[PDB]
């Protein structure tokens, strides 16, 4: 197995170095991948290393700007980012060359994967609103402008999540917006207190905030 | 460069039934020896797996449903019969020149009978109107297809520009979809405006969907 | 066939030049199908261990008709240093010939164990992309194993070799021409007819080497260039590397026999200056 490292937000023009760390395998007898899966989950190709590091291939999309490296010693693979673009915005996994013998192999094992987001934008706190019905039962948590993504939502601690609706995130000016709904019996909720959990990690946020009429 | 075209984009296909997915290359990934393409599976939130070695080099943990064939420009991934247990992104690859290209992508989708949404409107909380902001949230939670339409209406005028959409890639479970629907407006805007009300007209129905309130 | 190699005086050693040609060739095709990919690499210890292990197997094998070399030397030495001998030589030649002969599913053996282990080498040499074959052990093995080879003999002028050995070869032949006049008797006169014949046929055998040798070291640098800062696909590859090996197999081969046929050539002529010590000695007094 195979784990990536070095992720965050970078504002555009900066550098950045990933790394993942390979086990399971003797390192320096396989050719070593990075591919890049944007938001609208597209695979995207980013640098091949061979066992002994002398063969180096790289798209003309990433080429000089990307640096792809390993310490066979150290059992890790490296790449470089320098005057990153936008563009560069995806989820970045690193991954092993089959190792075929008649023939060139596939990316047989993957690792999973580190996000990069290469935007001038500020990383801000969200703001948490409990969504209360109109004076079965269906209850809302609303999260407004944060960044960068992600946000854990668990309802009470994690406790009271079954019949639970997270929704993706949306970037509506350069902060997010996700929306959660639990539903639950008309007798269940007024009595049983159910609050809504978020957390914010770039931000270091942990907050519960209770739903009530 | 070689480019991969892969169709269809999306895919519904009923239980047990069968799911056809064709990969179209530019130039020739074959020689009279060896096939240098390959399927990987993609399950939501998990990166690709690999499915298919080179033309049908099945893995080692991929069922007797699966099976990838062809040769040269033209391949075809076949699963029969289908279960819950597929539904993720199918990607084509090619290993044959410098550029290693992927394809587009195959999102696999359960066929189930249509269902009704479950429509719900909140007002915006008081925390968030002391700070000066007014979300109107109108949640739809099962429903089958991913189509649906939703108008927002205040005081019976449609509305159609402060919404913020987002849908739920299909439930695993109950393989139903669900989508919030939000209508920002400031403090003062939302202060001017009486009826706020959400129509959802979707296929399960004749007429649309109505949740609504008055402040 | 075969060739025989008197070095030093009390030495005699054989080879059989399809034999070690053979082998030549397996050997190369070991470090080729090794210095491929960076991984391999590590196993040139095990290699080298199994040459060894073969190549000391094979002089076991010769060393088994040591009497009948060691007879041989025998009869080599009394012809040296003095019809009766002359056909007691061809008999024992005869007779080593027969030995090797004897040995003959004895040495293919080791000769097919060796070929059993460069192929299978070769059979699992892998490219990555097999479209793009890399050519890293072709120039590694070359700049480490061949080059110094084709340096050693593009320094040594083996034509100047051949050059003084015709006008050595001359004199003697110049020399035998007068002195069959009304002298032939006792200078050892046979000795003479022995070693100029035995001289003559040694010459052969270094120009036969030597014109391989200049052979191919025009070939083998002409032919790496095409093969070295490059990509080719596994079935040309494939094929380039046996090109190579074979070229390279003959050139060792036919070098190793031409330094071993060079020191036996003089050790024939040391032979000749000491029976020659005679001539002077016995042409000296004839004036007094």
């Amino acid at each position: 197995q195979l784990v990536e490292s070095g992720g965050g937000l970078v504002k555009p023009g900066g550098s950045l170095k990933l790394s993942c760390a390979a086990s399971g395998f003797t390192f320096s007898d396989f050719y070593m991948y990075w591919v890049r899966q944007t938001p609208e989950k597209r695979l995207e190709w980013v640098a091949t290393i061979s066992d002994g590091d002398s063969y180096i291939y790289y798209p003309d999309s990433v080429r000089g700007r990307f640096t792809i490296s390993r310490d066979n010693a150290k059992n890790i693979l490296f790449l470089q980012m320098s005057s990153l673009k936008s563009e560069d915005t995806a989820m970045y996994f690193c991954a092993r060359d089959g190792n075929g013998k008649d023939g060139g192999d596939a990316m047989d094992y993957w690792g999973q994967g580190t996000s990069v987001t290469v935007s001038s934008a500020k990383t801000t706190a969200p703001s948490v609103y409990p969504l209360a019905p109109v004076c079965s039962v269906t209850l809302g948590c609303l999260v407004k402008g944060y960044f960068p993504e992600p946000v854990t939502l668990t309802w009470n601690s994690g406790s009271l999540s079954s019949g639970v609706h997270t929704f993706p995130a949306v970037l509506q000016s350069d902060l997010y917006t996700l929306s959660s709904s639990v539903t639950v019996t008309s007798s269940t909720w007024p009595s049983q207190s159910i609050t809504c959990n978020v957390a914010h990690p770039a931000s270091s946020t942990k907050v519960d905030k209770k739903i009530e009429p | 460069d070689i480019v991969l075209t892969q169709s269809p984009a999306s895919l519904a296909v009923s239980l047990g039934q069968r799911a056809t997915i064709s990969c179209r290359a530019s130039q020739s990934v074959s020689t009279s020896s060896y096939t240098y393409f390959h399927w990987y599976q993609q399950k939501p939130g998990q990166p690709p797996k690999l499915l298919i070695r080179y033309a049908s080099n099945l893995e080692s943990g991929v069922p007797a449903r699966f099976s990838g064939s062809g040769s040269g420009t033209d391949f075809t991934l076949n699963i029969h019969p289908v279960e819950e247990e597929d539904t993720a992104t199918y990607y084509c690859q090619h290993s044959w020149e410098i550029p290693y290209t992927f394809g587009g992508g195959t999102k696999l989708e359960i066929k189930r009978a249509d269902a009704a949404p479950t429509v719900s409107i909140f007002p915006p909380s008081s925390e968030q109107l002391t700070s000066g902001g007014a979300s109107v949230v109108c949640f739809l939670n099962n429903f089958y297809p991913k189509d649906i339409n939703v108008k927002w209406k205040i005081d019976g005028s449609e509305r159609q520009n402060g919404v913020l959409n987002s849908w739920t890639d299909q439930d695993s479970k109950d393989s139903t979809y669900s989508m919030s629907s939000t209508l920002t407006l400031t403090k003062d805007e939302y202060e001017r405006h009486n009826s706020y009300t959400c129509e959802a007209t979707h296929k399960t129905s004749t007429s649309p969907i109505v949740k609504s309130f008055n402040r | 066939s075969i060739d025989i190699l008197q070095e030093k005086e009390g030495h005699l050693d054989f080879v059989i030049i399809p034999h070690y040609t053979f082998l030549d060739y397996y050997k190369h095709l070991s470090y080729n199908s090794i210095y491929h990919k960076s991984s391999t690499y590590g196993k040139y210890i095990a290699v080298d261990a199994f040459i060894k292990k073969i190549n000391e197997a094979y002089d076991k094998v010769k060393s088994k008709c040591n009497d009948i070399k060691n007879d041989l030397i025998a009869t080599i030495k009394k012809l040296e240093h003095p019809k009766k001998m002359m056909d007691e030589y061809n008999t024992k030649k005869k007779k080593l010939i027969k030995c090797i002969k004897n040995h003959e599913n004895d040495f293919n053996k080791i000769c097919m164990d060796m070929k059993n282990y460069g192929t299978n080498l070769f059979e699992q040499l892998s490219c990555y992309n097999n479209n793009f074959c890399n050519t890293n052990g072709i120039r590694y093995h070359y700049d480490e194993y061949i080059h110094k080879l084709i340096l050693s003999v593009k320094s040594k002028n083996l034509n100047k070799d051949l050059s003084d050995m015709t006008n050595i070869l001359q004199q003697s032949e110049l020399l035998l021409t007068n002195l069959n006049k009304k002298m032939g008797s006792y200078i050892y006169i046979d000795t003479i007819k022995f070693i100029h014949k035995e001289m003559k046929h040694i010459f052969n055998r270094i120009e036969y080497h030597t014109k391989i040798i200049n052979d191919k070291t025009k070939i083998i640098q002409d032919k790496i260039k095409l093969n070295i800062w490059r990509t080719f696909q596994k079935d040309e590859l494939l094929k380039r590397i046996l090109d190579m090996s074979n070229e390279y197999s003959l050139f060792i081969t036919s070098d190793h026999l031409r330094q071993m046929l060079y020191n036996t050539f003089y050790s024939k002529e040391k032979h000749l200056n000491n029976i020659f010590h005679h001539l002077i000695y016995v042409l000296q007094m004839k004036f007094n």
